[PDB]
């Protein structure tokens, strides 16, 4: 299992500010935290897919809590903002991402942890492995090496007292509710498989076959050429696994085949294998 | 849940 | 560095004419965040379209899915027009129905 | 023996802009066939069977779907299917916004000279093409030009792209003419 939260923390303004935090389990976006300088009341916090609904039934002041923990880092947020807008100033654009990661085994227990920042798209500083010790931008690569002195005493300067406390929610409350997350996220769900050929050009042909509404994320999709004769250039092909918005994933492959052969998709997910004809003869 | 927590930059 | 958007157009559901549905537009890899994104049907705007919360990958750049019920019908066309500060103008990238 | 593949005006094609596939083999056979590798294009098989005949696949108006490597022969089952000709690389430009082409120590050179470009992008691209105003194949890239000479127009500008999708070019650098020392 995997627990992430992404921060986007966005300065337009001394007093236009957003952040829009987003919580994913396992792959699938279930929480957000929203808030803009400008509003702030308007500050909000939404579960986001449906199994959401039966934590909030089982927890009914957990959205109220988070929501109160996000108005709390969004004071904080405003600070650092302005103050890496003033320090750094920005290329791009003025935004600070940060993430922190969760990783368990089925079971619940702790099994890996990650936090890091950016700022306009660069590297900032990172805390892995043990979670001791903070690591800085790739100032190799990187228009950060501009202000290489003030993010290496921004870094050095991080008490072992602030990180202790990261590295135990990361090891404590993060790896505790994700056991809890666990018992409400849906179960594997199998795809439903389409297939066939198109565009007959000549003696050519393109074979074809989809993937759709399947969690978890991971899946093999194969043809599977019952035959010899195939297309010089003839080279399988997958669009990106892609997500949607009820938590379950979609991808369609294709491949150049001779209008001539027998060739069948195979699609495997988790310890499921379907297979159907997609073009015959 | 989210950490009560944020890192003072 | 700044980074220009991937486009991928796509359903929830296998495509049928008269059958209710999800169109998808999911553009990744961007930077800046901000982005415009319209999902268009035969070249219109359609109004109801809504998105996702602003997220991001591994190296940063953002990421984002527009979308919006529909019903696809054989005398239609649909597509996901994007406008980016990395982009000349507008992109244009059609539904692939089958894909 | 191999047909002749070519494009009308060229195969780097601004957005927009027409380009006519050309295929030719044998004075007498009108069998054409045209088709895109590893990703089939839609629009060969929506050409007129009049204009297939002639070996001419027009487009009208290119945008980024049609770019690719295209191939063509001629043929049937009746009798008849030739070998591929040369592969032609069909690409289309315009967007994403221009990088910026530099001559490394300085755009004037003396004679003999060789000299280092440079195409920088403020947008992320791990591919760079410099064409001489004719292209050669690389975030920034460096080319070396050289021996230079007076009288030879030393003209460049460069692109930048996605090696994902490598037939899809940004605008064009600005023009960089180098100053031969005499
Ligand atoms: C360090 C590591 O494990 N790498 C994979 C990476 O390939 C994948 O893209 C990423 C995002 O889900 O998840 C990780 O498990
Ligand atoms: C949205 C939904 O599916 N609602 C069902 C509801 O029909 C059923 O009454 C309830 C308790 O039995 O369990 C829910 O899952
Ligand atoms: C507990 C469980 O298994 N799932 C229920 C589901 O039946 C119900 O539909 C949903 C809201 O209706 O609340 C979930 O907690
Ligand atoms: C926090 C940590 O240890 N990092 C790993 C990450 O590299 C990997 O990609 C992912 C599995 O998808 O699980 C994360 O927890
Ligand atoms: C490393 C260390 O001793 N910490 C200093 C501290 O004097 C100061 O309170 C903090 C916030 O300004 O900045 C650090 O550089
Ligand atoms: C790590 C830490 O500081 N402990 C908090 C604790 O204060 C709180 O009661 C609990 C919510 O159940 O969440 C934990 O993260
Ligand atoms: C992908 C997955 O679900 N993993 C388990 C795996 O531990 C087990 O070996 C398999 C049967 O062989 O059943 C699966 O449910
Ligand atoms: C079990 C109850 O019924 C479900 O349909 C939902 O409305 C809520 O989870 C509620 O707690």
């Amino acid at each position: 299992h995997v627990l992430r939260y992404g921060y986007t923390g966005i300065f337009d303004d001394t007093s236009h500010m957003t952040l829009t935090v987003v919580g994913i389990f396992d792959g699938q976006h279930f929480f957000t935290y929203h808030v803009q300088s400008s509003d702030k009341a308007s500050s909000r916090a939404n579960g986001t897919i449906s199994w959401m609904a039966n934590v909030s039934a089982a927890y009914p002041t957990y959205l109220d809590g988070e929501r109160a923990k996000g108005d709390l880092i969004f004071n904080q947020t405003e600070q650092n903002l302005l103050e890496l807008e003033i320090a750094l100033g920005y290329r791009s654009q003025s935004v600070l991402t940060w993430t922190h990661e969760c990783n368990t085994t089925e079971n619940g227990s702790f099994v890996a942890g990650y936090e890091g920042f950016g700022w306009d798209g660069e590297t900032l500083m990172e805390l892995k492995d043990n979670l001791t010790l903070w690591t800085g931008p790739n100032y190799e690569i990187s228009w950060l090496k501009q202000q290489k002195t003030y993010i290496d005493g921004k870094i050095k300067n991080i008490s072992e007292g602030d990180t202790t406390i990261q590295r135990n929610y990361l090891k404590g409350n993060c790896t505790q509710w994700s056991v809890i997350y666990s018992g409400f996220q849906p179960p594997v769900t199998h795809p439903v498989v389409k297939g066939g050929v198109r565009n007959q050009n000549d003696n050519r042909a393109e074979a074809f076959c989809t993937s759709y509404g399947f969690f978890p994320g991971e899946i093999q999709i194969t043809f599977i050429h019952y035959g010899d004769k195939v297309p010089e250039d003839s080279e399988p092909q997958c669009n990106p696994l892609l997500p949607t918005l009820d938590g379950t994933f979609h991808q369609g492959c294709y491949v150049a085949i001779f209008s001539n052969q027998n060739y069948t998709c195979r699609v495997t997910h988790g310890n499921w294998t379907v297979e159907i004809p997609i073009s015959v003869t | 849940a989210l950490p009560h927590a944020i890192l003072r930059l | 560095i700044q980074r220009t958007p991937k486009i991928q157009v796509y359903s929830r559901h296998p495509a049928e004419n008269g059958k209710s549905n999800f169109l998808n537009c999911y553009v990744s890899g961007f930077h800046p965040s901000d982005i415009e994104v319209d999902l268009l049907k035969n070249g219109e705007r359609i109004e109801k379209v809504e998105h996702s919360d602003l997220s991001f990958s591994k190296d940063w750049s953002f990421y984002l899915l527009y979308y919006t019920e529909f019903t696809p019908t054989e005398k239609d066309e649909y597509a996901c027009r994007v406008n980016h500060v990395t982009l000349s103008q507008p992109k244009i990238v059609k539904w692939d129905r089958d894909m | 023996p191999k047909p002749t593949l070519w494009a009308e005006p060229g195969s780097v094609i601004t957005q927009g802009s027409p380009v006519t596939l050309r295929c030719q083999g044998g004075q007498e056979t009108q069998e054409y066939r045209l088709y895109r590798e590893k990703k089939t294009a839609p629009w060969i098989t929506r050409i007129p069977q009049e204009l297939v005949k002639k070996g001419q696949f027009p487009i009208p108006s290119i945008t980024w779907e049609h770019a690719g490597r295209y191939r063509c022969y001629y043929g049937s089952d009746t009798a008849g299917r030739s070998e591929s000709s040369d592969p032609l690389e069909l690409v289309v430009t315009g967007a994403y916004i221009k990088p910026t082409l530099s001559a490394q120590p300085s755009p004037v050179v003396n004679s003999g000279g060789n000299v280092t470009l440079q195409c920088d992008s403020q947008v992320a691209f791990d591919g760079f093409i410099l064409c001489k105003e004719q292209c050669l194949n690389s975030s920034r890239a460096i080319f070396s030009v050289g021996p230079v000479s007076p009288s030879r127009r030393w003209w460049y500008r460069c692109y930048a792209y996605d090696s994902n999708s490598p037939y899809e070019w940004s605008l064009p650098s600005d023009l960089l003419e180098l100053l031969v020392l005499g």
